């Protein structure tokens, strides 16, 4: 019945978003601007009211600035406004908001907040006092005078909540978030990794204080491809550029760098040392008690009967995850729409239990061991 | 391309591409996708469709 | 026929509109060339400024003339790169479980 | 119905019944505060930007509020540039001192200096907190008026 | 139909409020200078091949267009219009105005440091020999040529560094930059990793051409492994662009009227796999290395990382320095910050030596022994 208000508010939102002389000095500045206000690119800046620009094809001129828009806006490597009549620098153009920003700079606080955890409440406090407390309330670093910890490593079994905590820090945020999957850092060219590193972390450093999260970074040391030029003597160069990027020079900035791995053994000891990463964080599969909290949260907004005990789903399997319990919930929903019911009963949980423990955790064809 | 009557887009062999107009001398069937066409110097508007050559 | 010097009028430029900006101003990448903030006419529509649309741009003063139709077809281009076997239900007989 | 009355008589040519009549909003919709972001900054009757500048106020002050202090922090009239640090540092009772040193970047008038001092003071439906800032709403005046400026006793 | 009602009609009241506002809506700084600068000139810049004899008769390609025989305007310095010197040329008359400094690179000017980080020699404690020899190499001849030239001896142009990761190569390099008094230049060793062939040659070119113009400058290389280890030979053609980049760096480094007044500090974490062409001296003289903090230099690093925090005065430092023989100053920094964070976990304001106990017995156990995990006795 809530479709009425949904559609009406959506249409009102769109129409009010689509709702977007007196000044003669501004019109005189308009008339100092050309009618074909051309666009160019800077090379260098000379103090004598004019600098050197470059055209599209490569003509270059000493052209002056319409000085009501500031030249401190101008940096080498910017797109400007040029004239046709003396080609003079007209003004500042809004920058090329490149697809690195539109892909990586996630504007959205994604999903549920710290009430979507399971088996947490120490590591939440670690990532809180290591990222949020340097971000939101760093008055205690006045009170003592100590550096904040720098790097964070999330490691454990697959399906533990690396993804979940990454979405959690991006939920409660006030800084620009960046996300990289660690398998992207090999391309079909010679020397494309360091270019990615430099432009990525330059865009990270240019806007604001920020958070860079990279995940499955272990996919660069123990992975080979036929889609690879050079090879290990370019993987090492990619690693070495990121090595100089992370623990380099020149006051790196308020950019919290957070990493997340499945395995930990195949990683550079020069990259887990502090200076780079100060807060290594264990993710074990925590306890058989907060299994019930994940069953509670992942069934907090679905109608279900009583009909089950979670102790029946505690004494079934020895390794525990949200990847277990959410799979149980989704397969229970599949068995529910399979039998066109609601208020999910026990037999859906039992068949879902067996089919999820089989698919997948067994290892390996019999036998072995048994 | 052909927008409509008395208006089309042709790419001349200067490499560039022009919003132009067509004449009523051209029979409108000889546009089909792609014809060798004739233009003007100053105004650079279509004058004629050529027989298959080039 | 005396009014055929309308056809003797100077040509025009086909370009690429990224997106508009403030004070009734727009942007055009022409055919080989860079970006040119160009001025709007009166008989045109700012409310039809689409991302990546060809428009008729005059050549002398770089004033907008008209909207050019039939823009790009990019997904159609990748589809024609593919040429997958287009199908329906009547041909995958012998099995219906999957 | 009085909010669409607010919509129509908000457009009244006398521009001080605009000030208090539009200023009623932080009293009215104080609980459903997600609608409380409005386009008062997108309007031009500069006292209206003052009204939204009041309407944020002092509670805990989320990132959207400080984001509105991104633009409201930067204005040139000394009563409105005066008007921003008061509710700006009421809404937060570096981080906290970062907009303060940003105000040092704004000026470095005397009013602005006084406003900065007020902001520093701020940095460090119960009716008792509802009265004294509506008592403060005629601030564009003498220091004789500011002799009573220290009577907005709304904090423990 | 409680929260449904709430969201639905509250957003509807919002939208209806917005509808009547959508309906209720319906310089002198330098302008005269700019109109005086329409009588200014376009001044296209160019490049010079060569002059002629007894007369200017300058031969110029612009950058792209063509090549021209031009003549200068009479407002020039008629001497300094030499070859390869980028000059501004008139549109119509093709007349030359003023030479300006040339193309540097699109993104290699962007590695001069342009600031000075506040890393100080006092923060690099425990390496007093390294401190004094680095002082002798870098700080003394570039600021006080008092003893070297006046007896007639040379200062060494080259110094190498390595050691354990976390020892202070970063500290010493940034620590010079507080008291540099020189044009310090940062060079990542991975900067020479480009796509196109022979580009690193151009990189070494423009590095040393930035080095030559401004005098008495510093260039810092860092992680010179990627610059190249050796001169491998095999029937497949592997490390080549890196190899030619490496040899061009050797040549335009030194040889055949060498560098001049530049000091280069080199660092690596694997010096054993370096070619002897870099290792032979003259190119790099003092092979200064780093060891672990073995003694009360550890306690001095404790005093550095503790002097910036209000602590309990009843504490010692040598006890934990005994408990960390092999440790690095980065690990010391992690322990000191971690104990400070333990004190901030508490609502105190001053730490304890037991907070240092927490930091030691948490870091060196949890994150020097659980990575990797043992689950087996076999040993003890
Ligand atoms: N003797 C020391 N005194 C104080 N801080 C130290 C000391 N040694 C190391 N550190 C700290 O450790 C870091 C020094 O940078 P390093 O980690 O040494 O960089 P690096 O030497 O280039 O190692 P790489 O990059 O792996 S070759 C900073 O966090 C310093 O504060």
């Amino acid at each position: 019945l809530e479709r009425i208000k949904d559609y009406l508010l959506m249409e009102e939102e769109f129409i009010r978003n689509q709702e977007q002389k007196q000044e003669e000095e501004r019109s005189k500045v308009d008339d100092l601007r050309g009618t074909p206000m051309s666009v160019g690119t800077l090379e260098e800046i000379i103090d004598d009211n004019h600098a050197i620009v470059s055209t599209s094809v490569g003509s270059e001129h000493y052209v002056s600035i319409l000085s009501f828009v500031d030249k401190d806006l101008l940096e080498p490597g910017c797109s400007v406004l040029l004239n046709h009549k003396v080609h003079a620098v007209i003004g500042v153009l809004m920058d090329d908001t490149d697809p690195l920003v539109t892909v990586m700079k996630v504007e959205k606080a994604p999903q549920e907040t710290y009430a979507d955890i399971g088996g947490l409440d120490n590591q939440i406090q670690e990532i809180k006092e290591s990222v949020e407390l340097p971000l939101t309330h760093p008055e205690y670093y006045e009170e003592m005078g100590i550096k904040p910890p720098k790097g964070v490593i999330l490691y454990g079994p697959p399906g533990t909540g690396k993804t979940l905590l990454a979405k959690a820090v991006a939920n409660q945020t006030s800084a620009t978030f960046l996300r990289v999957v660690g398998s992207e850092l090999i391309q079909k060219y010679l020397g494309d990794g360091p270019k990615l590193v430099r432009e990525l972390f330059r865009v990270a450093e240019e806007h604001a204080p920020s958070i860079v999260f990279i995940d499955e970074i272990d996919a660069i040391g123990t992975k080979r491809y036929d889609s690879n030029s050079g090879g290990e003597r370019e993987i090492q160069r990619t690693m070495l550029e990121l090595l100089n990027q992370l623990d380099g020079f020149d006051s790196r900035g308020d950019v919290k760098v957070i990493m997340a791995t499945n395995r930990i053994e195949t990683l550079d000891p020069a990259l887990i040392r502090p200076g780079r990463i100060d807060r290594k964080i264990e993710f074990p599969l925590p306890d058989e008690k907060t299994k019930k909290r994940i069953f509670q949260i992942h069934t907090s907004r679905m109608t279900l009967a009583d009909d089950v005990t979670l102790d029946d789903l505690i004494m079934a399997k020895d390794d525990l995850s949200g990847a277990d319990i959410k799979a149980i919930c989704t397969e229970a929903g599949l068995m529910a729409l399979r039998e066109r019911r609601m208020k999910v009963t026990n037999e859906d949980f039992k068949k879902s239990k067996e089919n999820v423990l089989y698919k997948k955790q067994e290892g390996t064809p019999e036998g072995l061991y048994l | 391309e052909a927008v409509d009557q008395n208006t089309a887009i042709v790419g001349s062999t200067t490499g560039s591409n022009y919003y132009v107009r067509i004449l009523s001398t051209i029979d409108r069937e000889l546009l089909k996708p792609n014809a060798s066409v004739a233009l003007h110097k100053h105004s650079n508007a279509l004058v004629d469709v050529l027989p298959p050559e080039a | 026929r005396e009014e055929l010097q309308l056809l003797q009028e100077q040509g025009s430029y086909v370009g690429e509109v990224v997106r508009a900006m403030d004070k009734k101003k727009v942007l055009v990448k022409v055919h080989p060339e860079g970006k040119f903030v160009v001025d709007v006419d009166k008989n045109i529509d700012i409310n039809d400024v689409t991302p990546n649309c060809r428009v008729a741009l005059r050549n002398d003063s770089y004033t907008l003339h008209k909207i050019l139709p039939n823009k790009v077809d990019p997904l159609v281009s990748l589809m024609m790169v593919e040429k997958v076997p287009d199908s329906t239900y009547e041909m995958i007989g012998g099995l219906d479980k999957q | 119905l009085k909010v669409q009355q607010l919509l129509h008589i908000c457009s009244e040519h006398f521009d001080s019944k605009e000030k208090e009549e539009d200023k009623d909003k932080k009293e009215k919709k104080d609980k459903d505060k997600k609608e409380a972001p409005a386009d008062m900054g997108a309007h031009q009757g500069v006292a209206v930007l003052g009204i939204a500048l009041i309407a944020m106020g002092e509670e805990i002050g989320a990132e959207m509020a400080l984001r509105t202090f991104g633009h409201l922090l930067r204005y040139g009239e000394p009563t409105l540039r005066r008007a921003v640090p008061l509710a700006l540092a009421l809404i937060s009772v570096s981080h906290d001192a970062d907009p303060e040193v940003s105000y040092n970047s704004i000026f470095a008038a005397r009013l602005a200096a006084m406003l900065r001092q007020l902001a520093q003071y701020h940095a460090k439906k119960g009716t008792l907190t509802l009265c004294p800032y509506h008592s403060d709403r005629q601030l564009m005046s003498q220091v004789a008026v500011a002799g009573l400026l220290t009577v907005l006793v709304s904090f423990l | 139909q409680v929260e449904d009602d709430i969201q639905q009609l509250l957003k509807k009241i919002n939208e209806l409020t917005g509808i009547k506002e959508s309906d209720t809506g319906l310089l002198a700084a330098d302008k005269q200078t700019l109109q005086s600068e329409q009588p200014l000139q376009v001044a296209r810049c160019t490049k010079i091949i060569n002059a002629d004899s007894e007369d200017p008769k300058y031969i110029i390609n612009v950058k792209q267009f063509a090549k021209f025989v031009v003549d200068l305007s009479d407002q020039v310095a008629p001497t300094d219009i030499e070859e390869g010197m980028r000059v501004g040329v008139d549109r119509n008359k093709y007349q030359i105005h003023i030479p300006l400094p040339p193309k540097i690179d699109p993104t290699v000017t962007m590695m001069q440091v342009e600031e000075k980080p506040d890393v100080t020699y006092s923060d690099v404690g425990g390496c007093k020999e390294q401190i004094e020899k680095l002082r002798e190499v870098v700080e003394t001849p570039l600021l006080h040529p008092e003893r070297f030239v006046n007896l007639g001896i040379e200062p060494p142009k080259g110094v190498l560094l390595f050691g354990p990761p976390g020892t202070g190569k970063t500290l010493c390099a940034r620590a010079v930059a507080n008291r540099t008094d020189a044009c310090f230049i940062r060079v990542i060793g991975s900067e020479l990793v480009q796509k196109y062939v022979g580009e690193g040659a151009r990189m070494v070119r423009e590095l040393f051409e930035m080095a030559r113009t401004k005098k008495a400058c510093l260039i810092f290389f860092d992680e010179i492994d990627a610059i190249g280890g050796a001169r491998f030979d095999d029937g497949a053609g592997g490390d080549n662009e890196v190899q030619r980049t490496m040899l061009e760096l050797i040549n335009q480094l030194d040889g055949f009227d060498p560098r001049g007044n530049i000091k280069v500090l080199m660092a690596t974490n694997r010096p054993d796999t370096l070619d002897p062409a870099l290792m032979r001296p003259g190119r790099l003289d003092r092979k200064i290395e780093f060891s672990l903090p073995d003694l009360e230099g550890r306690t001095h690093i404790f005093k550095i990382h503790a002097r910036s925090m209000s602590v309990e005065r009843d504490i010692r430092f040598e006890l934990l320095a005994r408990l960390c023989p092999n440790s690095t100053g980065a690990e010391i920094r992690s322990v000191c910050t971690e104990a400070g964070m333990f004190a901030i976990r508490a609502r105190r304001k001053i730490a304890t030596e037991k907070d240092f106990l927490e930091a030691v017995n948490k870091v060196i156990k949890s994150y020097a022994k659980f990575s990797a995990t043992p689950r087996y006795m076999t040993y003890n």
